[PDB]
RNA sequence: UGGGUGGUGGC
């Protein structure tokens, strides 16, 4: 059935004729082995939990950075020039929370298979850079904000500069940038993890390189791998399930044996 | 009849030739292989134009053999004769069955039955010739003939002429 | 369709990446209707002639090959195997040249 | 080296290995084609080195190929059933 | 090097031009007209020219060269023949499409019963697909009952006004029913094929273009065979029954039967003929041409052999699991394989497979004689073909084979730069490794060579999970590359360390099996203590241990 | 007719593993057929290790012709593409 | 072996076969009129090309027997030497000055344009005989063409 | 160094 399907050098999915099937491979451009199930932390929990973990406040003293972890802590409190940065970024994350809450992952089950797992890189830098201490750091909040925002435009899946390229770029890695901002927000980094500058720059460079190395390769005969890797649990496997249900779904019957409805009722 | 023809030659290069003078080798190779050869399809390839500037392109590596395939495009002066075409010539030999005339690259045979009757082969004459009274066809005589048949050996082409028509003969 | 496949595979605890099921459910609706997996699906495509002949009913479909003057440019895979060619994928999805650019950089 | 072995070779994709398997350790076989009527009717004398597409009087538009002997067998069987596989070596449209 | 040199340059096939064949082009491609039913002269040593085994077709004997191509049997592809049937016949494989075509058009002038006047037909004309074009014309013409003399002042399109008949199919024999007038005698009569040939020769190229054909490729007077070709005898070569007598292939028996019915056709029109003696011998001719291409036709009994078995047609040589495609082209048998029964061996890496010595002796690999491998390869000559590690052949730069069981003088042989030498299967080469049947993309994986006596295949036991092999007697094959190219192909893609993670379920599918697993769980329970002395050995076993014990 | 300039190049600038495989095979086949090596030869005398010693340094005189599925093609040199 | 851009011969009827059609195509696909060469044109191209190739081989530093030795191989030496001597003894306009004059005079099928220059003629009667294609074209001056051609023709 | 049928056994 599939034996010619080849992902070419434009991230699309054609047969021998050129019947394009998916405009972007697997809807993401990501090689199928290269995922782990991770936790997009900004889905679950209450508004209290989010507003307690993330909401920066630079006017009130105590809800700000407890000043033991940063060197420059004299240079901060009250400045609205940096408060508007952080309000924009908190509204950014409320936008992402509404996004991943109400568009994509509606029922809120947050565990999803998503590529390169950053937490492991963070704790790898931690064990490399001896990251206890419980020590002041010299890495500023505006460098965090500009690092995240200058990250989210460097995850080129679909390269080039036409309008549909940039549109398909932002359609492509919305969920992955949502992941990064779901983790590497300012209060989480500078309280719960306690990086320094050099760790953070290494984190930025490595997320670059490995989300480059988990792009799908061109010519991965995905139909063939796909067909085998669906046939393989079919080897070792009141509604009909198993092999006849699979047969009917493939050979498409107008008469399957026992059809069914999923009928919701209205909320009242 | 001379033409300028746009031709090309496929050259396959063995990997031991994958060296710093590869393109110049291919240009010399084209000339050695194409100049002076004859085909019934184009004729004699007399000389190649602009030989030292020929663009040999890039060699495609043949899967499974390692060797590289170049398509060397070029433009040459070619000479092909045609049935019906009138041309001048220089007679090379005269014999009892007619004479042979050099028209550039090749040689044309004119038989006695395609020579007007008043031209009589005279062996006693020095030098031997076909003679009349005001006509004289000996070796080295400029003659104007008409190509009445072209035969192809793909190596050398063979053309038979005639001076048995108007305005054809010695000049 | 996707919900059906993910159901009946993952009933017995077995787990499947999204993109494989996605590729299957999108090829099954390439052409606006369910191009089902039989001879009726693939052979009633206008694709490569020998590729369609290599699956089923090869006598009839060869007679319809020669019977209507088809032009198969042989970009299907099965053609390029049975015509003994560099098939178009893997290493053979793309030719390799020699380079006058880098061999000019070379001495 | 059956079907589903070729299937997993396609899945790995390294088809150059497949062109080793179904050409070179098997019935490697060499035929000729006249480039006009596209067929393999071209009679091959070699030490005299001459050829003739006798349905065409074609003596120049001649190429050889490298196909499996069973593929040639397919072609002779089909032409003995009157279907005409014609192999043109260039894309036409 | 494996082929003799030619001057026509190698090119690969790009475009299959499927099409039909004229009677003309059959008559223009062959070398011999076919005449005589006997094979032999008079049983006299070189059988009869004019029978079926013409040496101008291509000789199926090793020692008599071909009398058209002038080669041996190794190089001659064969040459077509053709047997001029006196009576033209149907091709057996087009009878529904020929049925539809004589459903379409006039039977006097041969013109399509619709034009661009009827606008739904005028819309169906615009279709770029030939097949559903012919479907739409086939649909709109099956209701049209009368050949319009007029255009569908007389605008006489070409028809005469006589009606158009109703086309039934009955096996080989067609029954057209005109409504010859309203009601009068319907002449349901056998559509003789020659009458339809004379019909089909009267078609305009526009009616070819509208009706789903193409003129220079598929002209629908070519779907009736006047001249049924003869294949060369490679396709039906004689088999040594018991090493003196040749039982023939069934194509030879069937072409003999066709030529016998051919001569018994031409016997009737040259003498007194009782008019259905004609009909039966003609219908028998059609029967023999039918079973030449197909012995599976519905409704009629099969063509039968001289054992009580059915005849091997051309259709039976192509369909089925063991036809030429699925049994010989899509998949086939090949060489440089090997095969045995396996055994586990945990004293190994993960990319190593044990090789019995005799299998290393039999198979080989052509390593190129280069400037960096002369010495060992000369030594592998000096082992010869009965001593591993060694060699079996030198292929020269031209194609010279030197079998070193049949050569006294290995000691006087220098080698040249760029010759070819097949040495044996030495250590550290890629092999492919493989178990029938393949079920996922790890089921072929590359490995490296380890040479062991005691003839079985050795494995690691972590690779037991992906191939799904136990050790109650499985067979696992071993294909060998014969080139440098495929070696690197295997070594960079199909090697085990690059196929650990299966995209089936985005997890590793090569883990730990029975003993190593339950042992390590017994080892690192909390209350397990080891003395220092045994620990010395235990940390010696790690190939990646630095040289430092823990505290 | 088809070919694109080397500035509109919108395909990925990496070698990927399939490309890598063919480059290794073909370069090794050439150096098997006595094409001299641009890199030093320590113990790596088998041709595949020679090829990986070159690709380690990106010293390969080849050109990928990726057939983009119109028919046109981006002539990538090896030298420009980022070795993985 | 060697092939061209294009993918019963009677010179009297201007039937030159499939290779020498009126409209040719160069190696870029551009349309181009057939390039038929008179004996005089051909003498200039061949001699120029041969001495230009010799100069390029010498990094940038006359006789036909010497000029034909520029070719590679005894077969090529032969065809080129035999062609130059033929052109040396039948090219009327043996310099580019006269040749461009003949070029402008003539610039009508490309085959005829080369024949009129190659074949010296006296009158219109001799031209329409040897070149029977000029019959139905109906636009002479032919005579002053031949007169100018014969006047431009240098002595020997 | 036969074909072609058919039977039993291995995973
Ligand atoms: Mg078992
Ligand atoms: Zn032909
Ligand atoms: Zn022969
Ligand atoms: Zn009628």
């Amino acid at each position: 059935a599939l034996e010619d399907i080849m992902v070419h050098y434009d991230g699309t999915t054609r047969n021998s004729l050129g019947d394009i099937i998916q405009f972007l491979y697997g809807e993401d451009g990501l090689d199928g082995t290269q995922v782990e199930r991770q936790t997009i932390d900004t889905i679950p929990g209450s508004d209290k939990a989010f507003h307690k973990r993330y909401y920066v406040d630079l006017m009130d003293e105590k809800n700000s950075i407890k000043p033991d972890v940063i060197e420059y802590a004299a240079d901060i409190l009250g400045d609205v020039e940096l408060q508007k940065e952080l309000n924009s970024e908190y509204e950014q994350l409320v936008s992402d929370r509404k996004f991943l809450r109400e568009i994509v992952f509606v029922n809120g089950d947050h565990n999803w298979p998503l590529p390169v797992n950053l937490r492991r890189i963070i704790q790898n830098a931690q064990q490399i850079f001896h990251l206890d201490r419980a020590k002041a750091s010299d890495l500023t909040i505006p460098e965090i904000i500009h690092g995240v925002r200058d990250l989210c435009k460097k995850l080129f899946v679909l390269r080039g500069e036409n309008e549909l390229i940039k549109e398909a770029q932002q359609n492509a890695t919305s969920l992955f940038q949502c992941l990064v901002r779901a983790r590497l927000a300012t209060r989480r980094i500078l309280e719960e993890f306690r990086l320094n500058r050099d760790a953070f720059e290494w984190v930025l460079g490595t997320i670059e390189a490995q989300f480059q190395r988990s792009l799908v390769h061109p010519g991965e005969m995905v139909g063939v791998i796909a067909a085998q890797s669906i046939g393989e649990p079919a080897t070792q496997m009141n509604v009909t399930l198993g092999v006849p249900r699979l047969k009917e779904i493939l050979n498409v019957a107008k008469n399957i044996k026992t059809p069914a409805l999923t009928v919701y009722l209205d909320r009242e | 009849m001379f033409f300028l023809k746009d031709l090309s030659l496929i050259l396959t290069l063995h990997p031991s030739y994958f060296g710093p003078q590869m393109n110049q080798y291919l240009r010399e190779k084209l000339l050695t292989d194409v100049e002076g050869t004859c085909t019934g399809q184009f004729g004699y390839i007399v000389t190649v134009l602009d030989g030292m500037n020929i663009d040999v392109g890039k060699g495609r590596i043949i899967p499974g053999s390692g060797s590289a395939e170049f398509e060397v495009k070029y433009r040459a002066v070619v000479w092909k004769p045609f049935k019906g075409e009138v041309v001048d010539a220089i007679v090379s030999n005269v014999s009892p069955i007619g004479f042979f005339a050099d028209v550039g690259p090749l040689n044309v045979f004119v038989s006695t039955r395609l020579i007007p009757d008043n031209l009589v082969y005279n062996p006693s004459n020095s030098p031997p010739a076909y003679m009349s009274n005001d006509e004289l066809i000996t070796k080295g005589s400029k003659v104007r003939l008409k190509v009445v048949g072209t035969r192809t050996d793909v190596n050398e082409i063979y053309a038979i002429g005639s001076i048995k028509e108007d305005f054809l003969g010695a000049i | 369709l996707y919900k059906e496949i993910l159901n009946v595979i993952a009933f017995d605890g077995s787990y499947v990446n999204y993109r494989h099921m996605a590729l299957l459910v999108d090829v099954m609706t390439s052409r606006g209707y369910l191009m089902a997996i039989t001879r009726h699906g693939i052979n009633r495509a206008d694709t490569g002639a020998l590729m369609r002949c290599s699956f089923e009913e090869t006598v009839e479909i060869l007679f319809e090959a020669g019977a209507a003057a088809e032009l198969d440019d042989c970009r299907g895979v099965s053609e390029n195997v049975m015509l003994g060619q560099l098939a178009p994928m893997g290493t053979g999805a793309f030719d390799v040249m020699i380079d006058e650019k880098l061999l000019t950089s070379l001495p | 080296f059956g079907e589903m072995e070729r299937d997993c070779m396609i899945a790995h994709g390294a088809a150059g290995f497949l062109k080793e398997r179904l050409m070179e350790a098997s019935d490697a076989f060499r035929v000729h084609v006249c480039g006009i009527c596209g067929l393999m009717s071209v009679i091959a004398n070699l030490k005299k080195n001459q050829f003739e597409c006798r349905s065409c009087k074609n003596k120049t538009n001649i190429y050889q190929l490298h196909i499996p002997y069973a593929a040639k067998l397919l072609f002779q069987e089909l032409m003995a059933m009157n279907i005409a596989p014609r192999l043109y070596t260039e894309r036409s449209g | 090097s494996q082929f003799p040199y030619s001057s026509a340059p190698l090119r690969s096939v790009k475009e299959v031009q499927f099409g039909l064949l004229s009677p003309e082009e059959i008559r223009a491609i062959s070398v011999v007209k076919i005449e005589y039913p006997e094979i032999m002269d008079e049983s006299r040593q070189r059988p009869r020219e004019g029978g079926l085994n013409d040496p101008k077709l291509g000789s199926i004997d090793r020692n008599f060269k071909c009398q058209t191509c002038g080669e041996g049997m190794a190089e001659c592809p064969g040459h077509f023949g053709h047997m001029e049937l006196a009576k033209p016949v149907f091709h057996i494989g087009f009878i529904p499409k020929i049925k539809k075509v004589c459903e379409c058009i006039c039977m006097n002038c041969g013109k399509l019963l619709l034009d661009e006047t009827n606008p739904t037909m005028a819309q169906a004309i615009r279709i770029r697909d030939p097949k559903k074009r012919f479907n739409a014309v086939w649909q709109l013409c099956k209701t049209k009952m009368v050949c319009e003399a007029d255009a569908p002042k007389v605008v006489s399109r070409g028809g005469c006004g006589n009606t158009q008949p109703v086309v039934r199919k009955d096996g080989m024999k067609l029954w057209g029913t005109w409504k010859k007038s309203r009601d009068a005698q319907p002449e349901r009569k056998l559509l003789t094929p020659g009458e339809i040939l004379n019909v089909f020769k009267h078609i305009s190229p526009e009616d070819c273009f509208r009706l789903g054909f193409n003129e220079d490729y598929a002209r629908p007077e070519w779907m009736i065979i006047t001249v049924l070709p003869v294949p060369p005898p490679q396709v039906r070569p004689s088999i040594a029954m018991d090493e003196t007598t040749q039982g023939q292939d069934d194509l030879t028996h069937k072409l003999s039967d066709i030529l016998k019915a051919n001569i018994n056709v031409q016997k009737l029109e040259m003498d007194g003929s009782p008019q259905h003696i004609i009909n039966e011998v003609e219908q028998l001719l059609q029967f023999h041409v039918a079973t030449y291409m197909d012995n599976d036709i519905a409704g009629q009994p099969q063509a039968l052999q001289k054992s009580g078995r059915p005849v091997k047609a051309i259709r039976a040589r192509l369909k089925g699991k063991e036809g030429r495609l699925r049994g010989n082209l899509m998949g086939k048998r090949v060489d440089f394989s090997a095969r045995t029964v396996i055994s586990g061996d945990p004293n190994l890496e993960l990319d190593q497979v044990g090789v019995p010595i005799s299998i290393a002796k039999t198979l080989s690999y052509p390593e190129t004689v280069t400037q960096y491998n002369i010495h060992r390869l000369t030594e592998y000559v000096r082992n010869g073909p009965n001593e591993h590690p060694g060699a079996k052949y030198v292929i020269r730069d031209n194609g010279d084979r030197i079998d070193l069981r049949y050569h006294k003088r290995a000691g006087d042989i220098v080698l040249q730069y760029g010759w070819k030498v097949e040495r044996h299967l030495m250590d550290d080469d890629p092999v492919l490794f493989n178990r029938q049947p393949s079920l996922h993309k790890m089921s072929m994986m590359a490995h490296r060579v380890k040479v062991m006596p005691y003839s079985t295949f050795r494995l690691n036991l972590s690779v037991t999970s992906p191939y799904n092999a136990d050790f109650d007697g499985d067979e696992m094959n071993l294909h060998v590359p014969q080139s440098e190219e495929t070696r690197a192909e295997l070594s960079q893609l199909c090697a085990v360390p690059l196929q650990i993670v299966s995209p089936q379920s985005n997890k590793p599918v090569m883990g730990i099996v029975q003993d190593t697993l339950c042992g390590v769980r017994k080892m690192t329970l909390r209350d397990t203590f080891i003395e220092y002395e045994q620990v010395m050995n235990m940390l010696f076993w790690v190939p990646s241990w630095d040289g430092v014990v823990p505290q | 007719e088809l070919a694109i300039l080397k500035e509109e190049r919108t395909t990925t600038p990496y070698l990927t593993k399939y490309e890598r495989a063919r480059i290794l095979g073909t370069r090794a086949l050439q150096i098997s057929m006595n094409a001299p090596v641009l890199v030093d030869i320590e113990g790596e005398t088998d041709p595949l290790q020679i090829a990986m010693k070159e690709l380690s340094q990106r010293k390969i005189p080849l050109v990928i012709r990726r057939y983009l599925p119109d028919g046109s093609y981006e002539d990538w040199g090896c030298d420009e593409l980022i070795v993985d | 072996v060697s092939t061209s851009t294009v993918g019963e011969e009677n010179a009297t009827l201007l039937r030159l076969g499939p290779e020498f059609a009126l409209k040719q195509y160069d190696h870029d696909g551009n349309e181009h009129d057939l390039i038929a060469l008179s004996l005089s044109e051909s003498r200039l191209l061949i001699r120029e090309a041969l001495k230009a190739r010799s100069r390029a081989r010498n990094g940038g530093v006359i006789d036909d027997d010497e000029l034909a030795k520029v070719t590679s191989g005894a077969v090529a030496n032969g065809v080129v030497k035999k062609t130059l001597d033929y052109l040396n003894t039948f090219a009327r306009f043996k310099d580019e000055e006269t040749c461009t004059a003949v070029d402008q005079l003539l610039h009508l099928h490309p085959f005829e344009i080369a024949q009129l220059s190659s074949l010296g003629c006296e009158d219109v009667d001799e031209a329409i005989t040897l070149i029977p294609s000029l019959a139905a074209k109906k636009e002479v001056n032919l005579q002053r063409i031949l007169d100018e051609l014969n006047r431009l023709e240098d002595p020997y």
